[PDB]
């Protein structure tokens, strides 16, 4: 009986933990989620197109 | 002890669910937000397509980037229908680069049948003379290949670094 | 980095078993990766083998199956197989392939790393010195084992050597980081081996540090090929990129070669020994050459490889190669087990390169080394006492031989037999080493030096 | 489209217009219609195992193409007939043909479709409801004694529109309706599944229940248990074939699906003449056990290529039965059959021969095929819990245990019964090789011993080592006589002949050893063990003594009494309660306490 | 024996 | 029926071993039979085996010598091959592919059959149950022979199996009638084949006699097709005319030899000690065909004798035996040393069919109980003859004496017989327990107490 109230206890508390972690990596994405997505739309604009290295005339 | 020792596993393996299960827990939430990111680009990227100017720039980069990547005598275009006024153009402008760059003669031509489906937020494909190679350079697959190449970074900069990361080498 | 728009073709000209053929494709790349689309909506994956002129060779890691001629994509990539690495990979199971088995989501990518890996420099490689406690008298004593050796297991069919696996996990430990992350593949084993290793270190509370492969025996076997590689890459970058001491264990090698057997009988080449290719000697040589410290950092890896045994000749290919390359071996004999021994070892087969580290200062004792040699010159005359026994009647033997023969039962029936959980310390070995020695009268004990012997035989 | 051949080599066909073509694809080859499958393709070319007989065909026939993979077919009737080495109802074709032979080229539909059936719906299905697929959704009087009860196979849901009231309907005939976006899907009582793949089931469970299997030997010393996977080695004449009968004829089970191939017909006939005889009982009703088995039979001398589909077809209709829930066994017969017409495919393919001319993915096959076995909980939202188990038996050449196909072999089973050529030869007709046999069940079995047989579980250990010392004891007398050991090793001796003569000899045709019920092997154990007990006590006792008793004295002085323990076993089941049995044995071993105490 | 012979057979084309 | 003419080619493209090369045909079809026409005027015949485009192999049954590319031509038939067939051949003799050689006329064929048959469906054949009185104690006692049941007869060099051969189909019975007995060899001694005709002349049952005659100076190959004919034959008898028909083959071990050398020549996939690996398949197709089937009175009995290359038991030839018929006879050439006319391993010498013709009703009550017992005295009797043979005399026991008396006693009556006795089988049974009586009541644990109330005194 004691086991299962610690049982009980120990799930509250690990909840806790994992609302607590969800909560800060929430903010971390939000510090600088725009900055990174326009670091990747900058990316995905630049083309270059060449010819294969190996390629012979 | 026989009672006590049982008693005593049950309570680990209990515990040990526990912990796995917050873990995984964690972890989805993680992918979650990942994949939330993604759908933003996703949106980002449809909102940059509606520029005309700096679409058509991009449309005659790719293109000449796939006549490049071919190299065959026949080729053949797909896109979108109602952005066919800016491919032809496209066209016509890449081709004497490539001949002046390959040193070597191309005919290609634009399906006026088959057309990219409306749900491509932008792109072109390319075929061989046969319709047995092709090349989809369409903003869909080149956002999935540079998040593939561009996930460490991502992390990174979005998590921070692993202090247990002792050597970079 | 970055890459340009992958090609695509439709033009499988071939189909042999687990290989396809292609044609007409533009600067090959050697073990490049390419992912393929059946007419149905299946997604699967290969390596490129051999290029010739416009010709690619492929391998399918999930079998071949529903392939047609004119309907087959492929795709190819930019590079080589490189995998996602991350520390976070400790408390997730995957599948033979690395696809995530459990109900968790993809690896986060924290690193990309190169599957084959990276030689070292010679120069760099320090020698592994520090003496493990395995709580097992027969393993500790006579063939201990030094942190970043590579000693595999022999073990013929319906032996126990699970259970000895379980056993060396449970009981790891050092001579006086308090434990060691391990890194368990499984290669074509029944749900049962499966359930028991999960079982086992769930109840040890050992998930928290412990990420799994499983490889079953119904999965498609070209996996097999890939899956080893999958487990070492991880191994190596917790043991240099986070200086955590790691035990990494594999399993049932012959699936392995038997793999390699099917990939080159596929190919048509020069079979060697017993259909076996010639060069699976260097790729032994690639899969097993990653162990061993190295300075400016901490941590290392101890590799511990499971070989089942064809029948039961010592002499097969197999274990002859895997005999020149790992620098010990620890044999299970079938006999013992019959003879109802839970850890059925013969030490005479056995071997370890321990002459450098068990000594006595900073080791267990300065007498230890000695006394296993003696022991093991004496099990040596029993059997050979023994052996005698069998020709001709009891009348025959001496004083000799009856003190060889008690030494003989002693010995099996209360050194080597010994209970599961039943940790021992290195002191009680050797103190139960002494008092078998103590049986025998102090002046045929030849091999004791002079000073040990008035020492520690009273 | 159609293909045209191009050359013939045996069993295996080359053809070409391929080029749309798939691999694992069945085909039709000839004007008269052969089935076949794809194997290798190159080009537009490609190639062909075909199942039947090879002649009379000619340079470019036609080569219809189909679809699909080979694929059986699953419901009501399959229970009691035969079928050859793809599905085809075989009494059904004598029937039809009326001739003794088979047509080459015959076609005949798997079931017939003229045969009603008095379904029920579930009770519990309401109009709306949804299933998700892999669920009972009836049932069926089939035969009187199992009940088959129609499940929708997985990879299908939908909500229901309509389900058919209770009646006679035949096959083919539409019963239930789904609809799940917008689409119908009907359904017949008859449904389809490819070879080749695996039924998913929603889990796995460990080995709990012990299989008894009514030998002596066999349950006393290395039992199987339900779900469990075995093997049996044996030289080229050993009475194998009898095993796997007897084991069909009195198993715990409640489907047998007997498959035996590369086997002489004789056998078939026989066991047709008496599955039909013999009966069992099941809730007070007496009826024959052909009503619970199920045949397939590949003569040796059909094609060699039909085998693989005999083997296959197998453990699908087991897996089937398996997901309907029920415990099954079957008697896998000769692998090695499969193993050698393989050999002969990958021959004349030329490909890179492996170890004795097998080709190498040999063994990947037979894990692939193995693996397939074991207890598990089943798709359904109606609870259910079945197990395959699989019966294996090997004929190695020579009756030499290096070929690879044995060696292969035990790489996988847990559990192995190699067979003595020498005991055959003196009739031991049980001849099992205790020395070299071992299971890995001696775990998870203690606690049924425990509620049930508690007393067992020492016994059969202390045999071990008695049979164990006989043998280290053995080749001493065989160099050196008699009259050199002491009385606790003759003794010894005799107690292992004792053992051997009585508790290992087994005689499956006579009336009162056809089977052998547990609880009299338990009671004959506890006997010999309580005989040698009290024999070893008695000469320790008198071995310091002026009066030492030596074996002659024991010998002489209750003669009488080995006579009963040697007669004990010539009790029936039947025609005798199991009160009178052990009442004759407690008897007995009181007349042994007392024969003691005289002394 | 046999795996050389055939090995030969196939490097004859 | 084929109306259309046959087409003559003469493309031999190339010739190797038994096999020739053809080019250009037009619709080859498979396993085909082709004459053949030398430069000079003689004629052969062959089979084809594999095709492919407008290629073709044939393998030639009179071997291959002297075959030009420029003068040969060959023939198409555009079937299987098939043969005459017909109630006539009895009182006749043949040589190998049923060429007469009795200087008599061509058969005259009152049908035409597929020379590979066809298998039976196993729901209609009928299991065998009817016991056959062979007069041998040996066969009857401690075996069993069955009307359509197979069973060989092991053998090796010198050994007279020939003899036993001549007895059983000499005094063929049936215990409480025709047996169209067929008798082919395959390259065995040509004066081995005269022993065999002068046995059925003294006989005198030549009206039930039909001969398929092979010495070995014949062509290797054609040994492949001599057997199925003489089986295609009795096949026709039996399930067409209600004969019940016994058959007898010399020396499947020339069978063997000729399959490996083709085999070889085909550089095929090998097996054990270079035999061709599948062996199996083919000899199963030789054997099934026997038993009965429902519905007709006719059967099929088949007697083969093999030689051993030596002493050996495990060489391939008698272990691919093994698993088809069900049982086997052993001649043991120890026994043979001892001068016994019927020198019969009984040990190693099971029948599989020991069920459905034994006890009450077929023979008598016991039976079974008596050839068991039997068996066990008798492996008891080698094992303390073994021991005798190293420990001595002085320390065998009384048991050890009765053992060898029982084993004296029953090696001098029991297998003892002559070379024209004819024994019923309730006089062996008389004689079983006559030797059986030696032992003490209590020592046959093997016996029922009720059988041994019966029938001991």
């Amino acid at each position: 009986q004691a086991a299962m109230g610690s049982q009980g206890n120990l799930s509250a508390e690990v909840e806790q933990a994992t609302r607590r972690q969800v909560q800060g990596m929430q903010s971390s994405q939000q510090r600088n989620r725009e900055r990174v997505l326009a670091q990747l739309l900058g990316m995905v604009c630049e083309v270059r197109p060449q010819v294969h290295p190996n390629y012979r005339v | 002890e026989k009672k006590e020792k049982q008693i005593e596993q049950q309570k680990k393996i209990q515990m040990s669910n526990l912990m796995n299960q917050a873990r995984l827990k964690v972890l989805r939430a993680r992918d979650d937000l990942i994949t939330d990111l993604l759908n933003e680009a996703k949106q980002r990227l449809s909102k940059v397509v509606k520029d005309t100017t700096r679409y058509q720039v991009l449309l005659d980069g790719l293109v000449l980037q796939g006549l490049y990547q071919l190299l065959e005598p026949r080729m053949i275009v797909r896109c979108r229908k109602q952005d066919f006024p800016l491919v032809k153009a496209a066209v016509q402008k890449a081709i004497p680069m490539y001949k002046i760059a390959t040193k070597k003669d191309v005919d290609v031509q634009i399906d006026q049948e088959a057309y990219l489906p409306e749900e491509i937020a932008g792109g072109v494909e390319i075929y061989n003379g046969d319709r047995k190679i092709k090349v989809s350079n369409t903003l869909e697959s080149r956002l999935d290949l540079i998040a593939q190449q561009m996930m460490p970074e991502v992390r990174g900069a979005l998590f921070g670094a692993n202090a247990n990361r002792k050597f970079l080498d | 980095y970055l890459s340009q728009p992958r090609l695509t073709y439709k033009t499988v000209s071939g189909v042999n078993g687990p290989l396809v053929i292609l044609d007409h494709v533009k600067f090959p790349r050697y073990a490049e990766i390419v992912h393929l689309t059946l007419p149905d909506g299946t997604k699967r994956s290969g390596q490129v083998l051999e290029v010739s002129g416009s010709k690619a060779v492929v391998q399918v890691f999930e079998g071949t199956s529903g392939i047609d001629a004119k309907k087959t994509s492929c795709e190819f990539t930019g590079d080589i197989l490189r995998t996602p690495v991350s520390e976070d990979m400790l408390g997730r199971v995957f599948n033979g392939s690395g696809k995530p088995i459990d109900r968790g989501p993809v690896v986060l990518a924290e690193d990309f790393l190169d599957i084959m890996g990276q030689p070292i420099n010679p120069q760099c490689r320090i020698y592994p010195e520090e003496m493990i406690q395995t709580g097992i008298s027969a393993i500790d004593g006579m063939n201990s084992i030094a942190r970043g050796q590579k000693i595999p297991i022999f073990s013929a069919a319906g032996l126990p050597h699970n259970e000895i696996a379980a056993q060396i996990c449970r009981q790891a430990g050092l001579v006086k980081e308090e434990n060691f992350a391990i890194v368990f593949a499984a290669m074509g084993v029944n749900m049962e081996t499966a359930r028991f290793f999960k079982s086992d270190f769930e109840e040890n509370g050992s998930m928290d540090n412990v990420c799994l492969f499983l490889n079953l025996a119904n999965d498609p076997t070209i996996e097999r090929i890939i899956t080893p590689r999958l487990a070492l890459t991880t191994a190596e970058f917790l043991a240099y990129q986070c200086e955590k001491h790691v035990l990494v264990i594999l399993t049932d090698m012959s699936s392995y070669a038997e793999a390699l057997r099917e990939v080159s009988a596929a190919r048509e080449e020069v079979p060697g020994r017993r259909g076996f290719p010639g060069y699976m000697y260097t790729d032994l040589a690639t899969i097993y050459e990653r162990a061993g410290r190295v300075e400016g950092r901490n941590g290392s890896i101890t590799q511990i490889p499971i070989l089942t045994m064809p029948n039961d000749d010592i002499t097969h290919p197999i274990p002859d190669l895997t005999g020149y390359i790992t620098e010990g071996q620890i044999y299970v004999d079938r006999q013992l087990h019959n003879r109802q021994i839970y850890p059925p070892i013969n030490v005479l087969p056995s071997l370890s390169r321990l002459m450098k580290s068990a000594i006595g200062e900073g080791m267990t004792r300065k007498d230890h080394a000695d006394v296993s040699n003696q022991l093991y010159a004496c099990y040596a005359i029993g059997k050979d006492v023994q052996a005698m026994k069998a020709v001709v009647g009891e009348e025959a033997l001496t004083s000799d031989d009856l003190l060889y023969l008690e030494f003989l039962q002693k010995f099996e029936k209360n050194f080597i037999t010994q209970g599961p959980y039943e940790n021992r310390t290195v002191y009680e070995t050797l103190d139960i080493g002494w008092q078998l020695l103590r049986i025998f009268p102090k002046e045929m004990l030849k091999r004791i030096p002079q000073s040990t012997l008035s020492e520690f035989y009273p | 489209t159609f293909g045209y051949v191009h050359g013939v080599s045996g069993p295996v066909v080359t053809a070409c217009d391929m080029a749309g073509a798939a691999m694992y694809e069945l085909v039709r080859v000839g004007h008269s219609e052969l089935v076949g499958e794809i194997i290798r393709l190159e080009g537009d070319m490609a190639t062909i195992q075909v199942y039947e007989e090879t002649s009379g065909v000619s340079v470019g026939d036609p080569v219809l193409r189909t679809g699909k993979p080979l694929s059986v077919e699953l419901g009501p009737g399959i229970m009691g007939a035969i079928f050859d080495g793809i599905q085809r109802p075989l009494s059904d074709i004598s029937s039809q043909t009326q001739s003794i032979y088979i047509p080459r080229g015959v076609n005949v539909s798997a079931l017939s479709r003229d045969i009603k059936w008095e379904f029920i719906p579930s009770k519990n299905l309401r109009v709306g409801s949804h299933i998700t697929g892999g669920d009972i959704y009836g049932i069926v009087n089939e035969n009187s004694l199992i009940k088959h009860k129609i499940m929708l196979p997985p990879r299908n849901r939908g909500s229901v529109t309509y389900i058919a009231p209770p009646g006679n309907y035949d096959a083919s005939d539409v019963v239930l309706e789904l609809e799940f976006e917008g689409v119908k899907e009907k359904f017949s009582m008859v449904q389809v599944w490819p070879v080749r793949q695996v039924r998913p089931v929603t889990e796995k469970l460990p080995a709990n229940h012990p299989l008894l299997t009514g030998q002596r030997v066999l349950d006393a010393l290395f039992p199987c248990v339900q779900g469990g996977t075995t093997a049996i080695p044996g030289a080229f004449g050993c009475g194998k074939t009898v095993i796997s009968q007897s084991l069909s004829k009195y198993s715990n089970s409640d489907v047998i699906i007997y498959v035996g191939c590369g086997e002489r017909g004789n056998e078939m006939s026989e066991v047709l003449r008496d599955f039909p005889e013999l009966t069992m009982e099941v809730d007070g009703k007496v009826e024959s056990i052909m009503k619970r088995t199920a045949l397939v039979a590949n003569t040796s001398n059909m094609p060699v290529a039909a085998r693989e589909a005999s083997i296959y077809t197998g453990i699908t209709l087991s897996e089937y039965f398996r997901d309907m829930g029920y415990h099954v066994s079957m008697m896998a017969d000769s692998t090695s059959r499969w193993a050698e017409a393989l050999r002969e495919i990958s021959g004349r393919l030329a490909e890179m021969p492996a170890d004795s001319g097998y080709p190498a993915y040999l063994g990947a096959r037979l894990a692939s095929f193995y693996e397939r076995a074991g207890r598990v909980k089943c798709l359904g939202n109606p609870e259910r819990e079945g197990s395959v188990s699989i019966v294996g038996a090997v004929s190695p050449p020579g009756g030499d245990f290096s070929d690879p196909v044995t060696s292969a072999t035990l790489g996988i089973v847990q559990v192995f019964w190699g067979l003595d050529k020498k005991l055959a030869q003196r009739k031991h007709f049980p001849s099992v090789n205790w020395l070299i046999s071992y299971s890995k069940y001696m775990r998870a079995l203690d606690e049924y011993y425990d509620k049930h047989f508690t007393e067992f579980v020492p016994l059969r250990t202390k045999a071990k080592e008695i049979l164990q010392e006989e043998e280290d004891l053995a080749e001493i007398v065989q160099l050196v006589g008699k009259a050199s050991l002491a009385e606790t090793d003759k003794i010894t001796l005799e107690v292992a002949k004792l053992i051997k003569d009585d508790f290992l000899q087994q005689n499956g045709y006579t009336p009162y050893d056809r089977f052998c019920p547990f609880y009299k092997t338990v009671g004959m154990l506890s006997n010999m063990i309580s005989f040698y007990d009290m024999a070893r006590r008695a000469v320790e006792t008198t071995a310091q003594s002026d009066n030492k008793i030596t074996w002659s004295i024991i010998r002489e002085h209750m003669g009488e009494i080995l006579y009963k323990l040697s007669s004990m076993k010539f009790k029936d089941p039947v025609k005798d309660g199991e009160a009178k049995i052990k009442a004759d044995y407690a008897q007995l071993l009181e007349d042994m306490q007392n024969a003691f105490r005289s002394l | 024996f046999y795996r050389l012979k055939k090995i030969q057979e196939k490097k004859k084309i």
